């Protein structure tokens, strides 16, 4: 079975249809933060 | 079955191009897996 | 009798896809109840 196809861009005909057609951090980042956290602390102190 | 099911997959076929150009990530849910591939398939070759 | 239970025949499933029908625009609800069948 195809579904009928809804386009985000397109609407021939003008159907107005049901608006919801129509609509994990990796841990380098983490580590980068920490580092400059803790250098910055070295700075300060 | 033809008459109608071949509009509708055309349909299908031009708005997975408006995706690839837009670069957004054309998925159709329910849409059969040899048909999805036969159109990533053909928009790959008019993309290249 | 052939020929009168073709046409009774015709006209009972004809009547019956009108009663059927009668359960923005006619084509637009069309499309939604199709969209509403395809979920």
């Amino acid at each position: 079975k195809i579904p009928a196809a809804v386009s985000n861009w397109k609407n021939p005909n003008g159907y107005t249809v049901a608006l919801e057609r129509r609509v994990t951090i990796n841990d380098g980042f983490m580590k980068l933060s920490e580092a400059l956290e803790n250098a910055d602390k070295k700075a300060r102190q | 079955i033809r008459q109608k099911k071949a509009r509708t997959i055309l349909q299908h076929l031009s708005e997975a191009w408006r995706c690839w150009k837009a670069n957004i990530p054309w998925d159709v849910p329910g849409m059969p897996a040899p048909i999805k591939k036969i159109i990533e398939r053909y928009i790959k070759s008019k993309a290249d | 009798k052939l020929a009168v239970s073709l046409q009774s025949e015709s006209k009972k499933r004809y009547e019956a896809r009108k009663r059927q029908m009668q359960n923005i625009n006619d084509k637009n609800k069309q499309f939604n109840e199709k969209l509403s069948r395809e979920s």
